[PDB]
Parts: structure tokens; C-alpha cells; sequence
């Protein structure tokens, strides 16, 4: 049952500045103090072995900063995270360069992860065969269509195998014979018990996806548990927000704003 | 003491990465150039061409230094300085420019200005080697002393390096340090060896010995040393190779400490 | 039944060279021919008024260039195509500067767009309204998640009222409330006979939103017409089509390259 | 004959719109620095100090011109140099870097160069005046000559936009020939009675006669005969003015026949 992921009281704020003349104001005098807006509070998660996890929320709840911070990019300003293994996140736009062509695109982000060259020289075949570009993996990146720079950067991330992998909104530009390739693999992925995280507001998808849910609501994990439990309360809320008057649903969105600020 | 520790464990298990990501990015800036990478080569050879006319031809009426033409004492004095200018200018604002991209991945971040100076470093090489090559016409040969390159060459790079640890990190911290440095190097390209010598016995003479404390006076005469005086120049100015090291050193240091203590709230500052 | 957009023989050709030092060699000397790749095919569409006509393909088919070609961004190798009104296209990254601000952003956009002041002051509260942003209307585009950008995209563009609209994957990031607020506006706009396009990966979203569907494959429309005609076989190419094996989808992939690619 | 007519009614009607531009762009460059737009006043200044250091306390000794000291001298001739060289550079590259984000939309591409360089004509508006203000001190007042800048401070400005209006459009075409523009521009600064005046009656002579053909010459020299000489200046060197009018107007025709026959055909290309 080890944990893959654990999360311990988890903060990240964020300090409001008008102008940058406040910076400089602030910076120049260490008793000035301004409203911070807060990404996230208090958030405590455990992630088992062989699950797949699907984050659902409205937008601005807090999803993408909580999957950088479990893959490090971001600092936890209180709090802590802890992995077993090394952690991948594939992203809704890959870093690619235009000029570059696809195989130098191979090299060059394949040595960014932290790949010595001799992994390089033997996994290139794969990466070229499962991309299906074909003669567009000799042309530079800029002439790709964006369905095609989505397949390459997806065979990159998925060819290195990670202990832990966190997708987060990358397959809405995929065709369906992309996504059922990509559903085996998940298949593939998740028979090796490594965790999943599955970020998509195709609901479909996360139906045929995952197995949990996670629903955070103003930087706030609201509901964490079976699918079968949280996705029908995430539906139904959705339903009832629907049902408001627009005055009913700016002061929900203002109540929101006034939790979430505050003068410290 | 354990910053210093930390970013030189880093340097030396990535030397290999810093190489490529070098050659990479010299790749990057010249794709779409139909000459391409010999415009690393072309674009200084052209600029001293202006230098020579204007200060040589010019001003001087064409007098000799030394007792060697002015055309081989500027070219030898020339050779480092668009690489020194171009790689700090750079490596000032590389963590700025490629903080996003390698954010997300784990990867060494002390490496990012020095990579970006060894993208810079092989158009130098490649000028040096024209530059031993050409002075060859005029009855100059090489001698036993220019080994001594294998102790100047390297050390530029070096100082080059240290600079570049430092300023990047400020350049993240405050923005208009950047623009700040343009000026600065501006001064050192003119109170300096390379385009004049100070006449010393007056106001010149304190002008001689401010210019003293200016490292590209150590590197250029130096290389001078080497290449054309054919002399052992650590026997005479070991005092300035000391004070350089002592430059070096400090320079690296608080670069390190610096870079160490902010690189967590990287992302919140940029 | 005024035709809204008319198409005639519009064929886009790309010529492919290996490296610039290829381009150099033929710019030197008019003989030298290269390999040309035919991003569309004599296309020839007739669109009328009070249609949704939504696009349906495989990646790398030729509707992001149609589309464009249709706003003017790209200009055809060869036939031509004409609007009756001013043509506005939503895409799925917005262009705005992280630097400045969301009223600062409006006020850039609007005026590039061909805005004179007069009208872009009293249209500034509208969108301010529309896009729910809030406070973070005052700070920096580049502190916005990226379901604000899209939002205040959107809000933009549909603000401004286009004769013809073409709305290409822009719906993909915006959740569900946002989603229904967009059918509401598109209901809105269809009472207006106004022509727009729209191209969606979800089935679900392209039954709900269009009225007839156009097919294009490999570059050539392959079928023009009702959805109702349309819609259902397009389903049953993408179903044989993971019926087959990979050898063969490898071929059928093979086999269209052919055919786009020609030496002349 | 319809290119010119073409490029001509697009900027006529565009007016407000390329200021507008222009400022939102002064806006963008300098967002994140503490200081901000000063930085559009502070650089240059500091730069004509050095030239001061270098080229009047060192070489000159402090020697008077024309019985004018040379610091006002140079700081007149320097005023424009900066606006020129920053403009053509940025309009060299301007189509370029901003066709992508206004192609979708449908808004003039002539105009692309022209905001650019007007975001670069302010910072030149406010040194002219700091330089006017700052002449006062020595005991040079404002006469009725200095109505003359309204012919001359104008031309200045249209004469850089053309330049920009050929070379943005071979920028596209050719990406080799934005480096090559700065080499030129650096003859430029030299070969010019900017920093120097040229001995006459010998090899300088050649020099004087060769240098007579640049058009910063002639704007340098009008703006000091304007604000110091207290002389007309279309009086005696009317052939000069008539020789840079057509200079610009061909520049200006050529730019459009060619931005008019490649327009189609930008996107290909870049
Ligand atoms: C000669 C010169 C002085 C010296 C000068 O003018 N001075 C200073 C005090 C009095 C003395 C004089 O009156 O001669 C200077 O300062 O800048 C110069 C600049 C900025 C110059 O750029 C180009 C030339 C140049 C190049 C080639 C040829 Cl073939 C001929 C010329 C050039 C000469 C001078
Ligand atoms: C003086 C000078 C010559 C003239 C020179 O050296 N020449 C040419 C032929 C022989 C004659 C000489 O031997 O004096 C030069 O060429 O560049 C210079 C550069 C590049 C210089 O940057 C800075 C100074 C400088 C600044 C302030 C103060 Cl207080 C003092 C100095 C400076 C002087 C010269
Ligand atoms: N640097 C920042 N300063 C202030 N607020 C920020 C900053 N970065 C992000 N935010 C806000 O933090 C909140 C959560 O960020 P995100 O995780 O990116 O949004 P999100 O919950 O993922 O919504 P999506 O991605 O559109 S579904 C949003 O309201 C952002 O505007
Ligand atoms: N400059 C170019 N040179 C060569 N081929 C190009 C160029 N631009 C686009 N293409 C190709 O033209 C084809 C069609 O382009 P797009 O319209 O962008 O693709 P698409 O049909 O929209 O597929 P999507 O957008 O991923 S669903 C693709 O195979 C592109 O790779
Ligand atoms: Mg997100
Ligand atoms: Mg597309």
C-alpha cells in the first residue's frame, strides 16, 4: 500500500502588486505589506500505488498549480511533498522549438530530461515510429500543424518510462485514433501499478480513464475519493450552478474572491 | 562553504551536457542564415577592420609599437574581447530567458549562464587560431613560449564564467542591472591596452595606473606576451596574475552563495 | 439564400527543402526543382446564411489552413474565395502580451482589430462583464491561469459582431459554465442569420452546436452536407479504422503521404 | 506609380493609430524595470559621457572648436545618433518579429517599421530638449535661427523611416542582411563630423569630400548651425539639402514598390 505521493499541509501564496512602483516600494522599506492572494490552503493528499487520479474543478480552482508542485517545478511556501519516484508531467503545450527539426527535438529534449547519450542513440527508432509523422520528423517543428507537435511531444514523454505520470489537459487536441493508442498505453501504464494523474474536462474521458476523483474548489480539495462517490456530486453541482440566476452566480464567484484574498 | 561545493559538483558532473546544449544553442542562432555559422566568424573580423581604420589609419598616421605594425599588436589585442563582451551580455539574461522551459524537468540550473558562454567560446577559438595563423606573413613564427596560451586561454573563460554566475542571478532579482552592465563594459573596452597605450610620466601616468586594476589589461598583454613579444610574462607580472586569481575567486564565490540562496524563489521573482 | 462565403479551386501548395542550403541552391538558379507538398486540392465550398457548418477530419487533414484561408491570413496558390461581410476568427490561443494588464490588453486588441477610441470606450464594461475575471482584470495577463486567457480571448472576439465567425478548438479549455454561456451567445448570434464555423474534437459539443458538416481528407472535402448524412460516417470511418491493424493503418497512412507529396 | 500612392494613403490615414502603437510599445519594453521610461533618457546620456572621456579629455586634450567648447559641440552633433541607429535596427527586424500576431486580423503592414521607429523618435524629442535646456549654462540663449528645426528635426525622422520601409522588407527576404546592417552603421558613426572634424587640404581632404556624401553630415551640421552657429544654413549648402531630399525619396520609392510586390508572399517566406 506504499504511498507514491504524499502531500502535507501544502501553501502557496501569492503577493498582489498594482504597479511595480509598489515592488520597489516594499522592497525599499520591509514594513509594507500588501494583499496576497492565496493559490492554494491547506491540502493534504495520499496517493496509493496502481491509481489513477482525475482533478476536477471550475476554472481557477487550483489543479495546475497543485500537479507543478507535485512534480517540483513550483516551492510550497508552507508545507511539504514527498515522491517515491521520479515524477513526469506531460503539459498541454510541449516545449518544442520550430527551428529545430523532429529528431534534433528528440535530442535536444531527451538530454534535457537527463538522458545520457547511449539511451538516446537506442530509444530514438521508437519515439520516430510511435510520433506516425513520417517524412515531417525531417522538417523543422514550425511547419508541423499542432495536432502533429501534440503527437510528438507525447511519444517523447511516454517513451522514457516514469515511476510517476501527471497529464494535464494534452490529449483534447488528439483525434480519436490518437486517443484510443493513447488509452492502451494507459492500459500498458497501469498494469506496471505506476500512478497516473488525468487532468481533462472531457468528461467522457475521464469516465473511461481514471478510477478516482479529486474535485478542488477555490484552492481547496473539496472532495477526494471513488469516482463512482465524487463525480456525481461534481455533476450535480454543475447542474445547480447552471440553474442560478447571473446574480445568484456573481456573488458566489465574489464570495469565492473574498475568501481567497486577504490583507496579511 | 557549501554553496561553493554545491555548484562546483554541479560544473563537474555535467561537462558533457554543458558541451552540447553549447553546440545546440550556437545551432539555434544561426538557423535561418544562409552564410550560417560563419557569420560567428565573419561578424568580429569585420568590426576590427573599422577599428584598425579609425584608430590605425587615422588617428596614429600608421606608427609602429614596439617595433611591430600596429595591424598585428591590435589584431592580438582584439581576439578576446567580442567574446568576453558577448558572453556576459548573454549570460545576464539566460536564467531569465530559459528559467521556463527547463523549469518543469529536473535539471542543474548553475549551468545555464556557463553553457551559454561556451556557445560563445568556439567563436573565439576559431579567431585565435586565424589570428596565430595570419601573423605568420610578416616573419613571426611560433616559439617555445606561446605553451604558455595552455595557462591564458583557459583563465579568460574562466573570469568570463564567474561574471556571468553572479550577474544572471541579479539580473533575475532586478531588471535594470542589465541595461547597468552595457555601460560598464563600454568603459573597460576604452581604458584599456587593446586600441592605446598610456603614455605614463604624467596625468597619463595615473591613467596607467588605474588601468592596471582592469583584468582585460592582464589577459590582453598577456596574450601579447605569447604570441608576439616572445616572453615569459608570469616572471615579471606575477603580482597582476595574483590579483586576477584573487578576482576570480571572489567573483565565483559570491556568485555561488547568490545563486544557492535564491534559487528556490526563482519563479515567484521572474 | 445569399452566399456567405463562396470557394473556388483554392489549392495551397508548400515546397519542402531538407536544409536552407536547398533554398539557397534554387534561389541561385531558376532550373532547380524541388519536392512539393499540396496542403489543399481544389476545394469547393458554397456556404449560405443562418449556417453552422462544422469541420471534421483526422490531424493533419487541412482545416486550420481552409480556415485560415477563408479569414485572408493565408493567400491561395491558386483559385479564390469571397465574403460577403468582415470575417472574425477565434483561435485556440488568443494572442496577448503577458506584460500588460486585462484593460490595457482589451484596449491593444481592439485597436488592432480596427477599433477607433470612440467605440472601444463604451464597449470596455461589456467585455469587462462577460469575462468574470474580477480583480485580476487590474494585474497581468502573464499571472492568469489558462482558462482566464481564454476567457478574456473569447470575450474579446465575441464582442465585436462579426458578419461571419469561425470558432476553431477554442472550447476546449473552458469548463461547463463557460461552455453553456458560449451556446447561449452562439443561439444569439444564429438569430442573426450570421455564418459560423466551428471545429471541435468533441462529438458531443459538434452535435449540440452545428446544423451541417463538412469532411475534408488528406487535403480534398471529402463530404459536404447535412450532419445527419455527414456525421454518421465519418463515425464509421474512425470505427474501421481501429478495427484495422497497424500494418495497415501504417499503409493507409503510407498511401495518403503518396498522394500529397509529388516531384514538380 | 500605385505602390508609392498605395504606401502613401495607408500611413495618411493610419495617423493615430501609429502613435498609439508607438506608445503601447514604449509601455511593453520597459515594463519591468523599477526605474521604467527614465531608462529612455539615462542610457543615451550615459553613453555621450564616455564619448566625452575618450574622445574630448584624451584625445583633443580639451581643445575648443570653431570657439565653441567641445562638450556642446558633441552634445549637439550626438543628439540624433542614437534615434537613427536604434530605429533602423529594431525597423530592420520590426515585419518579422510582429507579423504573426497582426496577420490573422486586417491592419495595414506598411505601417509595422513606422511605429516602431516613432516608438524610438520620443526618447530623441526629450534629449533635443534636455540638450537645448543644458546649452543655456555657458551663455548660448535661443535665437530666431532655432526656427529652423521645423524643417530639420522633421527630415531627420523621415529619413530613417525609409531606410526602414526597404530594409524590413529584405529582412524577410533575406535574414543575412540585418547583420550586415549593423557593420554599415558603425562606418557610418566614424566617417561623420560627429566626433571629429575633418583637417582638410590633403588625404583628409579625399577624407572631407568623401564624408560629404553621408547624410549625417548634413543633419548634424544643420542642427549645429541651427541651435550654435547662429546661421542659416539653407543659404550656403541648399545643393546638399536638394541631394538628401533625393536620397530619401528614392529610398522612399524603392521601399514601396518592393513591401507592395512581396506583400502577398510574407508569410512563405517567413
Ligand atoms: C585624425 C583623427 C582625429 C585626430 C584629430 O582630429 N585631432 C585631435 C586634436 C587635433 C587633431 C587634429 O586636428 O588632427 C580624431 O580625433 O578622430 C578621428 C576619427 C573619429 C576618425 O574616423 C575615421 C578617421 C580616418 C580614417 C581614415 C583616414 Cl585615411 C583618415 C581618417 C578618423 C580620424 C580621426
Ligand atoms: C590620448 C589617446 C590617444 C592618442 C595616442 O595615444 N596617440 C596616437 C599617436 C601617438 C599619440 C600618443 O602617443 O599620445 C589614442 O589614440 O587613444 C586614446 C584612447 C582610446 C583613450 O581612451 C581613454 C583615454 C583617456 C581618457 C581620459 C584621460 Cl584624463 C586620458 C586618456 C584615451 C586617450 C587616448
Ligand atoms: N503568479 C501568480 N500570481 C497570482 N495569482 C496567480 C499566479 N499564478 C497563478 N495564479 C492564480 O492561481 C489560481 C490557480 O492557478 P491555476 O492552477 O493555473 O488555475 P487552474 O485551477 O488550473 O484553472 P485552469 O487551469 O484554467 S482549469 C488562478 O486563479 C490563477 O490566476
Ligand atoms: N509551412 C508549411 N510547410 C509545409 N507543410 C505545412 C506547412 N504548414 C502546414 N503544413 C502542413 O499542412 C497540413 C495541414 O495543416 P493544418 O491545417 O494546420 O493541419 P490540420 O488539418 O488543421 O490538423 P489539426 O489542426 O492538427 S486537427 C499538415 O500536414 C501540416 O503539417
Ligand atoms: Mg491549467
Ligand atoms: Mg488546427
Amino acid at each position: 500500500m506504499n504511498v507514491s505521493v504524499n502531500i502535507k499541509n501544502v501553501t502557496k501564496e501569492y503577493r498582489i502588486y498594482r504597479t511595480n512602483k509598489e515592488r520597489m516600494k516594499d522592497a525599499l522599506i520591509p514594513k509594507h505589506k500588501n494583499k496576497t492572494f492565496f493559490a492554494l490552503d491547506d491540502i493534504s493528499l495520499k496517493a496509493y500505488e496502481g491509481d489513477v487520479i482525475g482533478l476536477v474543478g471550475i476554472n481557477g480552482s487550483g489543479k495546475s498549480t497543485l500537479s507543478n508542485i507535485i512534480g517540483g517545478s513550483l516551492s510550497p511556501t508552507v508545507g511539504k511533498v514527498d515522491r517515491n519516484g521520479e515524477v513526469s508531467v506531460i503539459a498541454i503545450s510541449a516545449g518544442l522549438s520550430g527551428q529545430l527539426t523532429g529528431i534534433e527535438n528528440i535530442e535536444f529534449k531527451m538530454l534535457c530530461m537527463g538522458f545520457k547519450r547511449k539511451e538516446i542513440k537506442a530509444m530514438t527508432p521508437k519515439i520516430i515510429e510511435f510520433s506516425e509523422l513520417g517524412e515531417f520528423i525531417y522538417q523543422p517543428v514550425k511547419k508541423y500543424s499542432s495536432g502533429m507537435r501534440a503527437k510528438l511531444g507525447f511519444s517523447i514523454n511516454i517513451t522514457v518510462n516514469p515511476d510517476i505520470l501527471v497529464i494535464d489537459e494534452a490529449l483534447s487536441v488528439g483525434d480519436q485514433t490518437f486517443a484510443q493508442k493513447c488509452l492502451d498505453k494507459i492500459y500498458e501504464f497501469k498494469e506496471q501499478n505506476k500512478t497516473i494523474f488525468f487532468v481533462s474536462h472531457n468528461l467522457g474521458q475521464v469516465r473511461q480513464f481514471c478510477t478516482k476523483i479529486a474535485w478542488i474548489e477555490g484552492g481547496k480539495l473539496k472532495d477526494y475519493g471513488e469516482l463512482d462517490d465524487v463525480l456525481p456530486k461534481y455533476e450535480a453541482f454543475l447542474n445547480d450552478f447552471k440553474k442560478k440566476s447571473k446574480a445568484e452566480q456573481k456573488e458566489f464567484r465574489n464570495k469565492l474572491d473574498e475568501s481567497r484574498f486577504v490583507i496579511k | 562553504m557549501s554553496a561553493i561545493g554545491t555548484v562546483f559538483k554541479e560544473h563537474v558532473k555535467n561537462f558533457y551536457l554543458i558541451q552540447r546544449l553549447a553546440q545546440f544553442q550556437v545551432k539555434i542562432i544561426n538557423h535561418s542564415n544562409y552564410l550560417g555559422v560563419a557569420w560567428e566568424l565573419i561578424n568580429p573580423v569585420m568590426q576590427i577592420m573599422v577599428y584598425w581604420m579609425v584608430f590605425g589609419l587615422g588617428i596614429r598616421s600608421n606608427a609602429p609599437i614596439h617595433g611591430v605594425p600596429f595591424v598585428y599588436w591590435l589584431l592580438v589585442g582584439i581576439s578576446m574581447w567580442f567574446f568576453i563582451n558577448q558572453g556576459i551580455l548573454e549570460g545576464t539574461k539566460a536564467i531569465t530567458q530559459k528559467f521556463n522551459q527547463v523549469s518543469k524537468m529536473n535539471f542543474p540550473l548553475s549551468i545555464i549562464p556557463t553553457y551559454i558562454v561556451t556557445s560563445r567560446f568556439y567563436g573565439h577559438l576559431g579567431l585565435l587560431l586565424l589570428v596565430i595563423i595570419a601573423c605568420m606573413f610578416t616573419g613571426i613564427y611560433p616559439s617555445i613560449h606561446i605553451i604558455q596560451l595552455l595557462i591564458y586561454v583557459p583563465f579568460c573563460f574562466f573570469l568570463t564564467a564567474s561574471v556571468t554566475l553572479l550577474t544572471s542571478t541579479l539580473g533575475v532579482l532586478v531588471r535594470d542591472t542589465q541595461m547597468l552592465m552595457q555601460a560598464i563594459l563600454r568603459i573597460l573596452f576604452y581604458f584599456s591596452p587593446i586600441l592605446w597605450l598610456p603614455k605614463n610620466h604624467g596625468i597619463s601616468g595615473l591613467i596607467h595606473e588605474m588601468m592596471k586594476y582592469n583584468p582585460v589589461y592582464f589577459i590582453a598583454e598577456s596574450y601579447r606576451a605569447a604570441i608576439l613579444y616572445h616572453e615569459w610574462y608570469f616572471m615579471d607580472h606575477w603580482k597582476l596574475m595574483l590579483y586576477n586569481f584573487g578576482i576570480v575567486a571572489i567573483f565565483f564565490a559570491i556568485g555561488a552563495y547568490l545563486h544557492m540562496k535564491y534559487r528556490d524563489q526563482f519563479a515567484d521573482f521572474l
